[PDB]
């Protein structure tokens, strides 16, 4: 069978290079030709511990586009019978006796793992493990990134915004550490710096990074403008309103922009992106976020399915 | 001349740090067997000063369950008895993995609330060890985890 | 047609002998040889107007095993339109004019019976009115109980904990009474006991019980050892703390158990039943739990099936 | 004979009960010391078939002391030790109170997470002991509160 | 100085009979004739950490009827969030450095004794600890039977209702069991029966007691008629339909009640005691609440004034 | 009159040393010699708008200490809704037509500041706004220190744990600066460093600052350790637990501090200073709270009473 046949996609941090080529290979196929019938009969749990409206729809259609059937919930702080008091453990135990496959999104970090331990030989896909991992994110991410460029290797990578606390930019960087020539440019308030453990990380495998105040230092060179939403709530006012200065994005910041570059962003945007770039062709946060579908149809597909007829 | 005086056969643990000899009977639930016991706190040592000592007789502990001693008494030999003779010595290596005595100390981590078993991958870094938990996927310092 | 077509499923009251042999019957060869397009173009309605996620996935799931599509709610205080104001009534004449059969789960006692007054020609399936029934959850019971033993006459049957409150094991008393030489044990804090009417019910027919203080007084002669939840709610902290104790189940009580023997639980189990009674063969609350599929999955199958084709 | 040998002064806990030494040992934090301790675990017995005892040199207890053995060791012999003579013997009797040691089972008891010292009133029932929590005058059996 | 200068007021169990005599002569006399400002510049903490309008209005006219001022909140919003990790002896330790005396309410059993620990030298005074002891309550019960009986010994006293879960009517009977040839009457469903502890104590002091199905049994012999609500939410609705008539009182049931008879309830009595018994002459339940005030203001004047009140 | 008679009490940064000094020479007086009946005929209105019990009471108490009768509100529930479109500057003119002086707390920085445009000639107090001032606990804080060291000059003052976020820090460091020859020790995580303009001002004024990675560091030397509390909602909790020994304090730290050293912390003190510490003579945080009665008492008089208090 195919290298994630049955496997479960719980962190970044447990697929090879090969792995993540093999999805974005199989996203394209699919993308290129649906096969609407493939997971026919299977029944996928869609699990949303942590409601993510946009997260679930996003994995709920690619579902569809496969055939499967979807029975599941999305929690606020209640749903029903067991939870409250009977533990993750028991809940898992029991839908992995009902369902082909759990898809599913938790406040706390770990969860997914966890779930790996009582699903039996029912497949776990982490939709987000509190500020753990999200790797589908991730996947839809490298396959936006592969399509526009038309590849994951020498690449100029600008990373803007909240760098301490997105899960998404730690993510994407580990990923991208995986391949060769990549280099970063860094551009977030002190406050928000991207850790020094990714820092680390990016300096044994000796991967280029440098910090800048502003975009415009390095507008020119980038390939992909990776924006992240600032999590205001952590900030104080005052602070967030004297930050988003260097942080928010508009047309005009791209005048001497590469023909190639993209900017992406895995939203919300509220605040970073003006709606002036929408029309650039360089906004495709929205192109992006259709590539989930078919980046998390690649999965369930390789999941769930022995052999990739195409 | 000896306080806790020489076995026949089994496992001798000897140059435990002092403070430490209750605590590998508690982690590990060394007592929790019908095999004798005779157990030494605060005895004087020549490379130590003072140290703790544990006997545990007819019981023989792999390489892997000597390493797992690392973290707490490093410098702790392992002594293999049989016929009243020490057939084998051997230090603890930092193992690879930590399985069960340690806590996350993530607060949000999904290992608290759960029927499952704590697990670290264990790096040595210059001057602590980096201890990264197999469910948050969070690494800290030995001595934070330690700390509790 | 069989004897459920078209059949509304509310009380075990209603069911005969005969009617359960032939859903038990009809579950285990669904179970042998699945048909997933059985209910292909049948449209079910999923309406928990009290929520309880465990029942309702398990009951989608069989809906989607047999191909048939889902529409329904699931209500906390609120959902919308008509409700708070209009009549269950009026919500069920609505409803009924949608869909080929309702499944619904209610919080006051009679809710699916008044249902059927107004649904026409669309059965309805009580998935939990009250202190009232559950019928379906009595069915994947006595199915389990079927399968791992073999018969549903003759056996030994031990209920554990909140006997008083507990509506399902009420109705697997009274599912089981249909059934020859049964004998039970009860097995519950004074102020926890089987209700009287039960006692009564079982003693018209001659049927053997016995109350016992613990479990071991006859662990050895036990086919089934049926634990419930204590409705720790209803409780007394201090009360609650000096119960237990008696109603708590670990892997050493089960020194001297039959090796027939199973434990079965509807769940949460939460305080319950240990651990590491689950790495026991005795254990099969989980198997039970996954054992609903089939149960429901006969039971949709019946009554919008005119003939059983196998 | 002697695994573990003679002192020359100190307090020599003898006839506990097999499994409750090292219970002994933790609930009442005897380790956490620097005076030397040396344990035997599972020693044979005359009087008992097997046993623990626990020597602590340097250190007394008070009969208030001992009395909160009664509930784990209750035919403990507690040995005063000067000048390698035993000096006195005692046995526990039921203590009329219990503090720090055991939890309130009332899960609504005020007791848990705050910053104060178990405590229950101890009442002798022909058979079981009865303990009243000092805060929720809550009573309970004996069983019930050493179960958790 | 008096006998419960300074002293904390915690639990009945702590209060000798002198204590309750004592308390109920300093009321009689405040009743008499009042001192509005016998604590003049005192300042009084009304701490309702659980809500109870009732108990709290009654405490806080007894402060301002002996002219002290008051300082407080109530809680049961911050239920168990919002509610900080902050220690109850953290609170203690602050509110103590404010104010001369503690009057406090809690959900939890020992609150008030955990206080004391943490109050220094000043006195708190329990308004009631979970299901422990409200002894306010107990003492403003005491005052109003001294007064309509004329003492507190050889008595006949039914309680009806709720005897299992009801703090106040366990507080009441080791109350009057310090005193001498009191006689009690039982009323209860045996699901809620007076416990067995309370039984025990009466047959250790050779008190007699005895359980009755209905009122209608001892009527023509008791001197106080104490009912306590029934709290549905413990019971099944069906079942509480079935055993209310038997703790329910309606004024035809009163007809050969003795002339000095009085019906005393802690309130609410919304289905207990009907409307029409409210102008007989044995309602007493208004007066009752009515004594709390005088209770309360003796209990304040003894705990923070040195001297006894005249 | 009074040097503070009829004044607004706004921002430490509208305090003069000389007005400090008078405070808090004031504060002193009325704790030797009680004037229970000053403000007499005084209503003031208690108005918090956002919630804060242990502030409110404080206040509270020091109205009625001095006599003062007392009215008002807390909300913290309508937090953006049911709370009108009704401006805080028609609620103020209202409400200052009604009383004597008003102490207000308010999410908002600059709620107390809009006030007193509204007020007349009622005064205000500021019991908090926002992130901004909160100068009565300044006021307490330096009381404290003041009564403990017999100076607010020349002093060791060590501020650890939230120095960023810490309205209480920044406002006791810039009173301290009003004074001579204070010297500054500040132990925070990077993230939480006390900010770069309280540096700034410091450096200004030639005033001696150094930073300490732990409390370890200057045990020693210091005469005031001031804790404070790092909330963790603004970390990760991983992040949360990484940092957290550095600024946590227990008895064993203590062994090498002068005998005059004083622990102080505004509370609540859940994680950063371990109950060990209270039985030490270096807890101060109790008495610090305690003292906020005589500071709050001092501000009262001098605002509404035109002479000064002997
Ligand atoms: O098996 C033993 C070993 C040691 N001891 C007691 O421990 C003390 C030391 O006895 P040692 O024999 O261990 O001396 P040492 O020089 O070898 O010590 P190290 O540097 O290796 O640490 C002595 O007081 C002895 O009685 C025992 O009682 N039993
Ligand atoms: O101080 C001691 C006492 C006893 N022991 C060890 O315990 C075992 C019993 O030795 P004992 O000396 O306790 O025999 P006993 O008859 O007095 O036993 P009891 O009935 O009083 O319980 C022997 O194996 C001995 O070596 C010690 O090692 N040290
Ligand atoms: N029959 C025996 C032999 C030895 N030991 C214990 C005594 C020592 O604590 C440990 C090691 O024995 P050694 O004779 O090797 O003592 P050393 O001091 O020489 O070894 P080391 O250098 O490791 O301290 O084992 C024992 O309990 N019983
Ligand atoms: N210098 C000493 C003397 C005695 N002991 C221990 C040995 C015994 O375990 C316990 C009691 O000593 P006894 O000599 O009294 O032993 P007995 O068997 O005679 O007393 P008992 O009947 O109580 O067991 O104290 C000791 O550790 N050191
Ligand atoms: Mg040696
Ligand atoms: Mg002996
Ligand atoms: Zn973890
Ligand atoms: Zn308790």
């Amino acid at each position: 069978a195919n290298p994630l046949y049955q496997k479960h996609i719980i962190s970044i941090n447990d697929l090879s290079r090969d792995d993540l080529n093999l999805v974005l290979a199989t996203a394209a196929k699919l993308k290129a030709n649906p096969q609407p019938e493939l997971l026919k009969h299977k029944v996928i749990a869609s699990c949303f511990f942590e409601a993510s409206t946009r997260t679930r729809l996003s994995f709920e259609t690619s579902m569809h586009r496969l055939g499967a059937s979807v029975v599941g919930f999305s929690d606020s702080a209640n749903t029903s019978l067991g939870k409250k008091g009977e533990t993750l453990a028991d809940t898992i135990s029991v839908i992995s006796t009902y369902v082909d496959a759990i898809v599913m999104r938790h406040p706390q970090e770990g969860a997914a793992r966890l779930a790996t331990e009582f699903s039996g030989n029912v497949p776990v896909l982490n939709a987000g493990d509190g500020s753990n991992q999200h790797p589908t994110q991730t996947l839809l991410d490298l396959f936006t990134i592969q399509e526009t460029q038309g590849r994951l290797d020498n690449l100029h990578v600008a990373m803007v915004g909240d760098l301490k606390y997105g899960r998404t930019v730690h993510s994407l960087t580990q990923a991208l550490a995986k391949f060769d020539g990549n280099r970063f440019y860094f551009i977030a308030p002190d406050a928000l710096a991207m850790p020094q453990y990714i820092l680390d990380m990016l300096d044994e495998k000796g991967i280029a990074w440098s910090l800048h105040s502003s975009i415009e230092e390095v507008m020119a060179e980038v390939d992909i403008l990776y924006m992240t939403r600032v999590q205001k709530e952590r900030l104080d006012p005052s602070e967030y309103a004297n930050v988003k200065a260097q942080f928010v994005l508009r047309a005009s910041d791209l005048h001497n922009a590469k023909a190639n570059m993209k900017v992406l962003h895995p939203l919300p945007r509220v605040d970073e992106i003006a709606t002036d770039v929408d029309k650039t062709p360089h906004a495709w946060y929205f192109q992006q976020a259709g590539n989930g579908i078919f980046a998390r149809q690649a999965l369930l597909a390789l999941v769930l399915n022995r052999d990739l007829v195409l | 001349k000896l306080q806790v005086e020489a076995i026949k056969r089994g496992t001798v643990i000897d140059h435990i740090p002092a403070q430490i000899g209750f605590k590998l009977l508690s982690l590990f639930k060394l007592t929790e067997t019908d095999q004798r016991i005779t157990i030494g706190l605060n005895l004087p040592s020549g490379e130590m000063g003072r140290k703790d000592l544990i006997k545990i007789e007819n019981t023989f502990l792999s390489e892997d369950q000597v390493d797992q001693l690392a973290l707490y008494a490093p410098q702790a030999t392992v002594n293999r008895i049989d016929n009243y003779e020490v057939v084998g010595k051997s230090r603890p290596s930092l193992p690879e993995r930590i399985d069960n005595v340690l806590v996350c100390p993530n607060s949000n981590c999904i290992s608290h609330a759960e029927p499952v078993s704590s697990s670290f991958a264990v790096r040595k870094r210059a001057n602590d060890i980096a201890l990264k938990c197999k469910y948050c996927e969070k690494e800290f310092s030995h001595n934070v985890v330690l700390a509790n």
